[PDB]
RNA sequence: CCAACC
RNA sequence: ACGACCGUAUAGUACGAGAGGAACUACGGUUGGUGGCCACUGGUGUACCGGUUGUUCGAGAGAGCACGUGCCGGGUAGCCA
RNA sequence: CGAGUGGCUUGCUACCUCGAUGUCGGUUCCCUCCAUCCUGCCCGUGCAGAAGCGGGCAAGGGUGAGGUUGUUCGCCUAUUA
RNA sequence: GUCGGGUGAGAACCCCGACGGCCUAAUGGAUAAGGGUUCCUCAGCACUGCUGAUCAGCUGAGGGUUAGCCGGUCCUAAGUCAUACCGCAACUCGACUAUGACGAAAUGGGAAACGGGUUAAUAUUCCCGUGCCACUAUGCAGUGAAAGUUGACGCCCUGGGGUCGAUCACGCUGGGCAUCGCCCAGUCGAACCGUCCAACUCCGUGGAAGCCGUAAUGGCAGGAAGCGGACGAACGGCGGCAUAGGGAAACGUGAUUCAACCUGGGGCCCAUGAAAAGACGAGCAUAGUGUCCGUACCGAGAACCGACACAGGUGUCCAUGGCGGCGAAAGCCAAGGCCUGUCGGGAGCAACCAACGUUAGGGAAUUCGGCAAGUUAGUCCCGUACCUUCGGAAGAAGGGAUGCCUGCUCCGGAACGGAGCAGGUCGCAGUGACUCGGAAGCUCGGACUGUCUAGUAACAACAUAGGUGACCGCAAAUCCGCAAGGACUCGUACGGUCACUGAAUCCUGCCCAGUGCAGGUAUCUGAACACCUCGUACAAGAGGACGAAGGACCUGUCAACGGCGGGGGUCUUAAGGUAGCGUAGUACCUUGCCGCAUCAGUAGCGGCUUGCAUGAAUGGAUUAACCAGAGCUUCACUGUCCCAACGUUGGGCCCGGUGAACUGUACAUUCCAGUGCGGAGUCUGGAGACACCCAGGGGGAAGCGAAGACCCUAUGGAGCUUUACUGCAGGCUGUCGCUGAGGACUCUCACUCCGGGAGGAGGACACCGAUAGCCGGGCA
RNA sequence: GUGGAAGUCUGUUAGAGUUGGUGUCCUACAAUACCCUCUCGUGAUCUAUGUGUAGGGGUGAAAGGCCCAUCGAGUCCGGCA
């Protein structure tokens, strides 16, 4: 069995969701964790330095 | 016997089985009497179909040549 | 390289731990202020999933309801003791001290009310040899002369199940439904079959380990592997 | 022979 | 677009003590290659005719489906060797 | 011992190609060379004949089937001009 | 698909009818996930649709999903999170321990709903009829109320009860067919309320010393059969429900086989097959309450994932429709669905290609190789070798039979179940299609079933049972974490950790010098702190004494790494290859030599064997059985071949419509020679050459596709190794602090461990912080 | 005779897999597809959903296999021009 096409075919398993603190469909609803805010993880908003260049 | 095991597995591995399974299903005289009607209910678990007496011995046989030394000392 | 499996195995994954949830009960003695005014009847006998052997399930006179290590010869109906008063009987508990000596016990304590620790396994016992007000001496199933404290309890006789150990598993499917049921990675590759990256002995062109196989006492973990500090090995001599 | 390394 | 060989007559002759044993020439055939043709033999021939298994159309009659003929037997034209 | 021709083998060189000219053997299909294996015509003989052996002209045509081996080559078998 | 017709400006593909077909575990019915309006209606065809389009999953506009009893909601599962506590420089990090919560929509547990009617689209939700559950109120009854029971459970064999379905018999209603008398359909009717009870268990009676009983096991003076009794089942029977409903009508009755569902008996485990909420226990009337969320549609060769209306992938139940037959097999056919695995028109329709049918004679000559194709085939009877672990080998092999019709026999309660007999009879052929093994021998490997390189490797590789060695008494061994702590472990030597070999069978020789591990060690060597000497008004520093682990040295150990030669009738470096096997999946020489087999055999098998360079758990030998594993031989068969032919279906060719991509410095009708960076359509010399177009097989463009995977070069990269360099974890060991009192010792008070607690064990050690020496590819 | 064991046999039952054709395809129906043949099919079996293990780390009956078309060290962004 390939692991391109005909593995796609049993993808049918729901995990990112719209998140209920910023409205990104990142909310892991198996994890109750979401990706993009940091929601069900951290009181504190997720943020990073590296999500620009160093010096801007 | 080791007749299920077919041509397989060579002779003393069930040379043994045969053996161990042939003293395992014998009539055994049962302690809260005396009749041949033990049987096992699973590993080291006997039972007198006579009188019901469910108790606990080899695994194999319902006594164990070290169980039969308690007695004594 | 890669850890090798000994070392996955610490973390205490899935794979590596014992099906606990599926575990029966801790068969430790029970505690008796004194007295030995503690006998219960034996009620049923059951399979332990983690030792391969059979328990029986006692009820006391108090009215508590607990599985107990069952040496060989305990059926249903049965009475039992355990205190310091006790009966000197098969499936009786009694401090070692009120152990006449010459005589087998089981699920010997290590330190008075640790609820039993040696001899345990199916079909085997510990042998009383030695009294005393100081020390009692006991030969646990390895040979080895154990001294322990007087005051430490255990059941007379031996253990049920005796024998297990003497017919072989024959095929590869009866070791794996044991193996299911206890905390063990099975089956085995050998490290001379693995890659150079997965073990010590792994890699070369033909199987065979590049290194002798004896192992020093202070390897770190993922190079202790073979044989462990032996103090000897092969058959001769 | 030969199709690389020995 | 023809190449080569075998056989017969020459002849048990010439030659040679013998053993052995030719040629010119005239013939018949085979083989390889070449071009064409189907009266003959052979193949095919899901044109066609027949036998027959299962099933469905109530039976009969007559048919469908079973892979592009269900299976089997025969085979015209044509095409072929 | 001396003098050469070929460019099938092998070696040598590193001129071409590393932004790639797919590598052995076989197979299929086509053209060619002659240093000629057979076939045509000759010369010599230690040429009686039959047949051998050696040499000359000559590239029109032919040079096949099989056993081991991937094999090339080769060893082997029965045919063959 | 075709013929007619309908609508429309327009029709091969939108609709109607007829005729012809396709799908049967699906191409039908219900659904989970997922999608999200794709559902229904009207109006449209610019977009989307493999052609067209009046059509549509497309565009515009509206509309559509109704619940006490179907899910959710409730419970808890593996397991997750939150808070407290603790760690961490710290946290959104981190293990444990408490507590709380979360965690199951087909498919775990669970209070209660059935039948019919209705809409364009919902429907156990609305409507009609009937019924049921929970809570609360009122009334009567009730003092019981928590013990127990249930929820609640594995795998294999099987009896009994029993509905639907299917079938058989006869009757009734309707249809079809038109030589007969056959063929088809229907013949209905729930939840619920009531009632019946087989099995199991038990009780009374009884009195078996051999009887009772089963498909089988089994049962009994510790009381068998028989007789009576208590308890006790179905989603089942029976009555109501029902002058409900439904049907044009009739609106049946019996039987067999019996999915569902109910209830028993047996067997297996080095394997033991959830929990909790809840329910029962624990009566009845009447009334009130029953909120909140989901509800359309697709569920796939167009509604999901795969960029697509993708030949892929994607769970569940319909597993009992008819013939067939062993069958949930093939083949054919219903119910139901479809003609959308969606471009058509034309040419006897050429070459060539994809699938496929038939080929005389020869019969593997083909080829690396029988690759491909074929041969055999179902069932019954006869018969069956070597070898063997006695299981097997085995369907060995080999031989014979097989339909139909008429009348029967046997087994069984019987089947629309099975086994036979006699007579008659047709074909080339009776497992007539379909379904359906070719067989045998020798050798190598791995014992076997099992595993694997998703996407070039299925094997001889990995696993395995079996054999073996190593570590560890549990405050352990092994392992994870910086720590707090953790796996193993609800475990305890018949354990479980670390390794090697790889079923059984017969065996497993010699070597401890080197390396590894372990033990010991008079003496030697061996760091830091403290101590002593010198030096410094102090300090740096120099030297000394003491000396742990470690090393030197000694010993043990090869089923520990590994080794088992050259020379002579010892030497290196410990030993000097034993049993076996042997030209090997190891032998260069090599096509070794002999034999077998063949016309001919670098192959194969047997034997010999000085083995370039076999050999014993780096396991040796051997081996029945097994194998999509490697090699060889034989019989059978055949278009693999001699040597090719004819045919079939789909393309190819022509026509309508739709309509890409690769590639392109320029020029370009080339050919023979030469030249040139030595492999030129373009330079030179000649030759040839009127332009354009169709079809073709691919000689050339050192064709297109990919900045060569080879090789080298770079003071390039990475993975891997080790007695490379240098370091870092980690372990052992000494020292200092924790740390107390009286080179050997006692004690208790810190601290540690065991204990529910009292108390017990241990104890200035251990743990932990710091430092010093040793080991240290585990890691960088 | 009964009984009905088995990592037991046959088997396109469901279901799982993939020996050969080095067939078809190879700007594909498809960035792993199609057909026939073939293997397994009561168990170390297959399968759905839920759940756990995370990057020098997992997971691995071991092939350097697998960890979302990516693995002799994932992916994303940043270091970074
Ligand atoms: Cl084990
Ligand atoms: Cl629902
Ligand atoms: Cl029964
Ligand atoms: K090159
Ligand atoms: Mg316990
Ligand atoms: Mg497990
Ligand atoms: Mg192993
Ligand atoms: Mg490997
Ligand atoms: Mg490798
Ligand atoms: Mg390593
Ligand atoms: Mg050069
Ligand atoms: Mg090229
Ligand atoms: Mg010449
Ligand atoms: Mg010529
Ligand atoms: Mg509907
Ligand atoms: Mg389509
Ligand atoms: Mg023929
Ligand atoms: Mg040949
Ligand atoms: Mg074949
Ligand atoms: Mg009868
Ligand atoms: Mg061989
Ligand atoms: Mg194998
Ligand atoms: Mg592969
Ligand atoms: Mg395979
Ligand atoms: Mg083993
Ligand atoms: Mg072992
Ligand atoms: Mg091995
Ligand atoms: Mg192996
Ligand atoms: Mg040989
Ligand atoms: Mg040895
Ligand atoms: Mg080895
Ligand atoms: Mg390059
Ligand atoms: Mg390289
Ligand atoms: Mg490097
Ligand atoms: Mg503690
Ligand atoms: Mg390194
Ligand atoms: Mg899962
Ligand atoms: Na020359
Ligand atoms: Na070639
Ligand atoms: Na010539
Ligand atoms: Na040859
Ligand atoms: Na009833
Ligand atoms: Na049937
Ligand atoms: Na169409
Ligand atoms: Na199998
Ligand atoms: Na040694
Ligand atoms: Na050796
Ligand atoms: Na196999
Ligand atoms: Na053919
Ligand atoms: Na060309
Ligand atoms: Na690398
Ligand atoms: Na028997
Ligand atoms: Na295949
Ligand atoms: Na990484
Ligand atoms: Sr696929
Ligand atoms: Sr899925
Ligand atoms: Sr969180
Ligand atoms: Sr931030
Ligand atoms: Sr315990
Ligand atoms: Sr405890
Ligand atoms: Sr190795
Ligand atoms: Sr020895
Ligand atoms: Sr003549
Ligand atoms: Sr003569
Ligand atoms: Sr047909
Ligand atoms: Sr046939
Ligand atoms: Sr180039
Ligand atoms: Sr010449
Ligand atoms: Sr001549
Ligand atoms: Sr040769
Ligand atoms: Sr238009
Ligand atoms: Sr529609
Ligand atoms: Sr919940
Ligand atoms: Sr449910
Ligand atoms: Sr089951
Ligand atoms: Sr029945
Ligand atoms: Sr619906
Ligand atoms: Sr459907
Ligand atoms: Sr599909
Ligand atoms: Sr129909
Ligand atoms: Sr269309
Ligand atoms: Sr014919
Ligand atoms: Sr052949
Ligand atoms: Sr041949
Ligand atoms: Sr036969
Ligand atoms: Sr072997
Ligand atoms: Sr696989
Ligand atoms: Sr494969
Ligand atoms: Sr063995
Ligand atoms: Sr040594
Ligand atoms: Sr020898
Ligand atoms: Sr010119
Ligand atoms: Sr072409
Ligand atoms: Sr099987
Ligand atoms: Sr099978
Ligand atoms: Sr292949
Ligand atoms: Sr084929
Ligand atoms: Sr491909
Ligand atoms: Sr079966
Ligand atoms: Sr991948
Ligand atoms: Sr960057």
């Amino acid at each position: 069995t390939g692991a391109g096409t005909p593995s796609q075919g049993k993808k049918n398993t729901t995990t990112h969701t719209k998140c209920r603190r910023c409205g990104e469909k990142s909310y892991h609803t198996k994890k109750k964790v979401c990706s993009s805010c940091g929601f069900g993880k951290s009181a504190k908003r997720r943020d990073y330095e590296w999500q620009s260049k160093a010096g801007e | 016997r080791s007749g299920r095991f077919g041509a397989r597995y060579g002779r003393v591995s069930r040379r043994r089985v045969a053996e161990i399974e042939s003293e395992m299903n014998e009539d055994h005289a049962c302690p809260n009497c005396g009749e041949d009607r033990v049987d096992r209910q699973g590993t080291g678990i006997w039972q007198c179909s006579y009188c019901d007496y469910k108790f606990t011995g080899g695994s194999y046989k319902p006594e164990t040549p070290g169980g039969k030394t308690v007695r004594r000392s | 390289g890669r850890r090798i499996q000994g070392q996955r195995r610490g973390r205490g994954t899935s794979t590596f731990r014992a099906p606990s949830h599926r575990y029966k009960a801790d068969l430790e003695h029970r505690k008796v202020e004194d007295g030995d005014v503690i006998a219960g009847t034996v009620v049923d006998i059951e399979h332990d999933p983690a030792r391969s052997a059979p328990v029986a399930a006692v009820e006391f006179e108090d009215g508590d309801r607990r599985l107990i290590l069952a040496p060989e010869g305990v059926g249903v109906g049965d009475e039992l003791q355990v205190g310091v008063s006790a009966e000197i009987a098969p499936g009786n508990t009694l401090p070692l001290a009120e152990i006449p000596e010459g005589v087998p016990v089981c699920n010997v304590e290590s330190s008075p009310g640790d609820g039993g620790k040696f001899a345990r396994a199916s079909g085997v016992n510990a042998q009383l040899l030695t009294h005393d007000r100081n020390v009692a001496v006991v030969k646990l199933p390895s040979g080895e002369m154990k001294r322990l404290d007087p005051q430490c309890r255990a059941t007379i006789g031996v253990v049920a199940g005796g024998g297990r150990t003497d017919k072989p598993f024959v095929k590869a499917g009866n070791k794996h439904h044991k193996m299911k049921a206890r905390g063990t990675k099975w089956p085995n590759v050998r490290g001379v079959a693995m890659n150079a990256v997965d073990h010590p002995f792994g890699g070369g062109g033909r199987q065979h380990p590049g290194k002798p196989k004896s192992i020093s006492r202070n390897a770190p973990p993922g190079r202790k592997v073979g044989d462990i500090a032996s103090k000897r090995t092969g058959r001769g001599g």
